[PDB]
């Protein structure tokens, strides 16, 4: 969706979370972090690890002998089998990780897009999309009004009148 | 107001369905490569067989005197171990090993065989104790005098227990036909064995073999599992190594082959000859023949799992 | 995308379909169901079942004997093999369902978002996004005008003039 | 106007790539647990061997008189089944079973062996018919008189059919060396067998075995598949149970072992000893040794597949 | 997302790329192609092929004999094993392709939606969404102004004044 | 301005997680069906055994005179190949084949066995060279005169090399007991064989077999791998086919069975009897027993991979 698309890069300064707001107004410049977006992405990645870091209760024992070789014919069937199973698990492993990585990336991209379009709807015509993940304000929001946006309390009408004119 | 995501200077390349070497913010390993070079045996009843071979615990060469009735959760075979004192081998030897590896150890019981008209104290310098001895659980039956004949004998043992009885016996192959008669007399020697499930027969075969332990003779060991209430019968006329005691399996265990030391400071469930694989990871690239409860063996050295978003720097 | 996000919950009253409209105006309150959105999601889930409920024509026979045990060595190789294959299928099964469930959920979330953004474009500036999956009308639509929205015939111009003012 | 989705009061927890126990609107089971405790055999030519052991159909003990030429799509072995009347067993017995399980049944054919200078009506009380009888497809060859010698005989049979001929014979092991001579005379007894693909030999082995069916003797059964146009030759001098008829495989079938009853009211293709697994599901947790055409065996009891969206209530 | 949804069909005339613009104005009608959208989708499909067209370095040899059959018991274990592995790979193959095809389709649908919503944000209130993937202009853009949109240089303000009125 | 995507008149139906037969713009095959009906052997040292059977290279029947010391990366067995001139077979024959298929070829070495008091030039019309000959690597040992006795001999060979020595010998089974004495004299004949790892014995078994190559006798071939510095000893008194030379494995190779011609114009690593599977595809539906380095065998004929978007025409 979004991500490395209309957001050309990420913020190496944002060390408080995965996703955050960076604003500029009269009182200066500031940068915060969105806990609920960050935690949702984190809890989902965590859910993958718990499921993949997994323990088998299936015990296997020797059918082979490395001190004294078993008979060749049965020995060859055993190796042939073991190798076949190795190929299967090597395959499963490679596919699993590649599949999981594709989804992890898309999931993190998704959570960003979900956050963005929620802010866009958190206001109204009181702002317009700059295009690069920025929201231009037509009523000059201050550091208290910005906090109203961050903790989700910004009123999509009690700045409308003013912003509509601009 | 502008929003975005976090990023780092140095990310980690991973693989996806569509890209190879795509950098993400954070990743974690999925394939175990770290081995601990000891047999982690904390909290497990462990028996290190050392110089005693596993099959030796049933017959009783001197190296296995301390292992005649062992009891374990974990059995370790060693390369230096030998099943034999007097040169010989087991027919169907590996099947018996796999049985004994998971036996939980063995419990011995006298079969009560008594004899009349023969000898029973046959020994050798290959089995050193006080002096020349023999397999502790076996008896070397000859003829009474330095020659003479061997009476066609018949011995039976009924398994009186609720568990299958491991029965084992031996056929002695002399160096010469002369040696065979010097021991058990002349003529065709025959050993027949049967139960309510088993059906076989055996004949000696004198001849010159190469010297092992100083001797050119061999003893052929054979075995069968005697079911509860079922009876086994030995029909013989010489060249016969009789069982003195039978074996019963104690319970459950895991058997490994290894060259590293035991360590009661670490716990493990996945073993191989080079040590213990302690890991939570789903896969491992250490040893394809690792046994116990292990991650799956894969041929790849490394497979990184993304634990973060795509890393996109300035 | 949408789903349990900006739509805080679902309607236990909607028993006529998976997705539906709930409006309020002068003539009162009503609730319907969108057939084409519901049927598209249903037909896709159905497509998964037909593909997973599947029949093998591969016959397997005994290589084992439970009345009279086969020889131990070959017996152990057989069990070792059977167990290995069991591990593979247990794995395949668990991954398949988890993978399929992830996609089923996202697919149902997708079809909702596809329906929503289609209504948003079905009109124009004649309405604005409330934020919680609701569309505020600035020209007071009635029960006939609502049906025009539902069966996709609402004119994005023949209410414009009026709605623009508000 | 506000839009949304449907929801329910009580959903079903399922598992995803990222969550465990996430509730969805509707789900469906993927692992079969429902067994039907009967052998579903509707529309299949079925043979319940009952007391007749499968190998017994080739040799013909009294329990198998009604099964000497059976014809089936589905063969059922029973625990109470025995291959034997006179105590003995088959060398390579399980291979022969697997062959016979998929044989589609057998077709017998006289091998035309005639004899001169011996007996051929050897019987026993272990094989009860009118009185003391024997294996219906076999002949117990002795010496003419209560002692005497056994002429070094040579019998050959050429497979004249386009299908491989199942040949079977027996070696008789007497209770004593005395009994062996009382039957076939004294001296070393030898049975040699060869084809254009086979190469083996056999010797009797008299001795005391435990009593089975009242007898302490045993009969060793052996078998080989004779290719079309190829000839098998029997060279013998006693202790030999001769084949009277050869066997040919009818076609194709499936063989199972079971303890439950046949039911011609239900159809099934996946069987195990405890019954029939009738299912459309891709997986099953009933029996890992189920045979036929089955869902894959998995170790999990249950795996729910989401057939609905995430359930989000008020 | 988009695709066979609010875009009822595709252009069999567009042979220069996967995604392209089709405009109409005073100077007539024209059709082009977007290289960066087409190349991104192509490079991703290519990435799948390189990963699936793959070579094993695992050698297997005969454990079977088709001139002279091995003993039946070991023969049956071998076939039983080989068939089991066949079932696994037949399964893996069918699932892989079906999984990969689902993602390929969604990926191509995604890249279209990413292109569309980028044009929508490339302008401003200077245009409105027609609904079927078309953008109605309220300032009558010409063949030079169209190129400004295609090569991403259209100014979201230097036509605003005019377009706002309409 | 309106945007969209490309489309075609005729797309390709593929399968997805949710749909069967969905048309996409472009697709590509994933399962290989194209076989090349030749053994692609470009750049490989290839040995086509032709009429020489693989096991024959060790013993040396006339068909294998040109293959006594072959050297290869790729070994091809042919249906017309025979291991034998004088009718007989190998005990544990398939194990030996698998060993020889990957041996990289063999290197022969004289074992230096000399004899006194017997013959050593036994021949037959089944082994045609100048006239009646024998296995080139073997020696047929009889008694000096048209009858007479065979001295209880003892021969030993020590493996002086760093590689395991393939030792092979033969037991001769005469047509009659008369023929056996005419060759090696009367009495019980015994061949015993042992190393520091091996333990077995052998007895001849005269009798009438069917005629193969004109002869009703058979030779039983046996083999063992002699470890470096370990010694093998042969104790015998007749009916014994002695090894003249031992075999050593050259290195590494791959062995196949095939009926198609060699082609040095094409390169391949995946082989089957019907030719070479040259492919980059991950799967194949040509032959489940293909060996070498191959795509996985799958049972599906075709599986199309989407390389384009969904095709939606006007
Ligand atoms: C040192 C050596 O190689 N000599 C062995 C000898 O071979 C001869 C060669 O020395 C000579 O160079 O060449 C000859 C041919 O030209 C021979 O190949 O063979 C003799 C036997 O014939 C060997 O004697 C054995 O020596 C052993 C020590 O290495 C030991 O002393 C053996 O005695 C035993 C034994 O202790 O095991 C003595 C036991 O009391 C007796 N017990 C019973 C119950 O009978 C056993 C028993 O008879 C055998 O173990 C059964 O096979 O014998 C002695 O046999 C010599 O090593
Ligand atoms: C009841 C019992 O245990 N007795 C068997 C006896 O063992 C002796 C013990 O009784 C005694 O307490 O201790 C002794 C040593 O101190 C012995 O162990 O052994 C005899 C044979 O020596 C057994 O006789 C058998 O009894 C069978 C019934 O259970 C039966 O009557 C057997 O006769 C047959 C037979 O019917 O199968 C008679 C057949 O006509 C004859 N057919 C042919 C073609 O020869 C067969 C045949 O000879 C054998 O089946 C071949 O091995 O014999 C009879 O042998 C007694 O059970
Ligand atoms: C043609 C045929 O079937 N005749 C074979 C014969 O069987 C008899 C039948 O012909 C007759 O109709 O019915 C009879 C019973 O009523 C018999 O079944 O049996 C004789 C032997 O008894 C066969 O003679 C063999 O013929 C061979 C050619 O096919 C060959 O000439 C054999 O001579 C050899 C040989 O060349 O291999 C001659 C060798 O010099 C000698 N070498 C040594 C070192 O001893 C070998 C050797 O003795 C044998 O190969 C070992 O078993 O003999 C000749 O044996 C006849 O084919
Ligand atoms: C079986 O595989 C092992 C490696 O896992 C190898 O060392 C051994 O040589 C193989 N056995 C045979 C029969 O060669
Ligand atoms: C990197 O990934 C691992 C995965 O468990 C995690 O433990 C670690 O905390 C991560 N590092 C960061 C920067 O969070
Ligand atoms: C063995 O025989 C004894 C006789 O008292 C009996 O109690 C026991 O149950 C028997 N065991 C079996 C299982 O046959
Ligand atoms: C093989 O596995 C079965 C269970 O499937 C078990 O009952 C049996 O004991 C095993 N066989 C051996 C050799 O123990
Ligand atoms: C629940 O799922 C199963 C899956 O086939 C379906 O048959 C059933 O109709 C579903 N129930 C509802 C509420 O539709
Ligand atoms: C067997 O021999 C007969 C002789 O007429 C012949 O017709 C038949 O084809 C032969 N069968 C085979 C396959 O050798
Ligand atoms: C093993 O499978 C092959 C086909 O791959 C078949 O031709 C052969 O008959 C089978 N072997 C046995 C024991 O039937
Ligand atoms: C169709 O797909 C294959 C996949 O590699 C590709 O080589 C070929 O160029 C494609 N055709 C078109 C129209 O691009
Ligand atoms: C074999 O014996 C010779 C004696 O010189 C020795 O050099 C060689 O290392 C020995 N080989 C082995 C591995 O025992």
């Amino acid at each position: 969706g979004a991500i490395a698309g209309f957001i050309e890069n990420g913020w190496e300064g944002l060390i408080d979370g995965w996703y955050g707001f960076r604003h500029q107004n009269a009182q200066g410049e500031g940068t915060a972090a969105d806990y609920k977006s960050t935690q949702s992405a984190i809890d989902q990645i965590t859910g993958k690890l718990n499921r993949l870091i997994e323990k088998t209760n299936q015990q296997f024992e020797l059918i082979d002998n490395e001190f004294n070789e078993v008979e060749k014919q049965i020995g060859n069937v055993i190796n042939w089998t073991r190798d076949s199973i190795t190929e299967v698990w090597s395959y499963n492993a490679e596919l699993l990780v590649a599949m999981e990585n594709q989804h992890t990336i898309d999931l993190a991209d998704s959570e960003m897009d979900k956050l963005y379009e929620r802010v866009k709807r958190q206001l109204r015509e009181n702002a317009e999309e700059d295009g690069t993940g920025c929201f231009e304000i037509f009523h000059k929001c201050d550091d208290d009004c910005m906090a109203s946006i961050r903790n989700n309390t910004y009123d999509h009408s009690k700045y409308r009148e003013e912003a509509m004119q601009n | 107001i502008c929003l975005g995501h976090h990023a780092v200077s140095n990310g980690t390349k991973v693989n996806t369905l569509t890209e190879r070497g795509v950098e993400v913010v954070n990743a974690t390993e999925t394939v175990e490569r770290t081995n601990i070079p000891r047999i982690c045996s904390k909290g497990k009843r462990t028996v290190d067989l050392g110089q005693c071979g596993l099959l030796g615990t049933i017959t009783g060469p001197p190296q296995c005197d301390q292992f005649l009735e062992f009891s374990a959760d974990l059995i370790i075979e060693r390369r230096e171990g030998s099943d034999v004192c007097y040169p010989g081998k087991f027919v169907n030897e590996e099947a018996l090993r796999q049985i004994l590896r998971e036996s939980g150890g063995i419990d011995k019981e006298a079969m009560g065989f008594t004899y009349s008209g023969i000898r029973t104290n046959g020994a050798t310098s290959a089995c050193r104790r006080s002096g020349s001895s023999f397999y502790a659980e076996m008896k070397w039956l000859l003829s009474n005098t330095d020659n003479a004949a061997f009476p066609q004998m018949t011995k039976s043992y009924k398994n009186t227990r609720k568990s299958p009885a491991l029965i084992v016996w031996g056929i002695h192959h002399s160096v010469s036909t002369a040696e065979q008669t010097k021991l058990y007399g002349s003529g065709n020697k025959l050993v027949t064995v049967g139960s309510s499930n088993y059906q076989q027969s055996f004949v000696p075969s004198p001849g010159a073999r190469p010297q092992v332990n100083g001797l050119s003779g061999r003893i052929d060991f054979h075995w069968l599992m005697l079911n509860p209430n079922d009876t086994v019968t030995f029909s013989f006329n010489g060249a016969f190594i009789a069982p003195d005691r039978a074996s019963f399996l104690r319970g459950k265990s895991m058997g490994i082959q290894s060259g590293v030391q035991v360590d009661a400071n670490c716990e493990g469930d996945c073993y191989h000859s080079g040590g213990t694989i302690i890991s939570n990871l789903p896969f491992q690239n250490i040893d394809s023949r690792a046994v116990g409860k292990c991650p799956r063996y894969v041929k790849q050295r490394s497979l990184l799992l993304a634990t973060g978003m795509k890393n996109v720097p300035e």
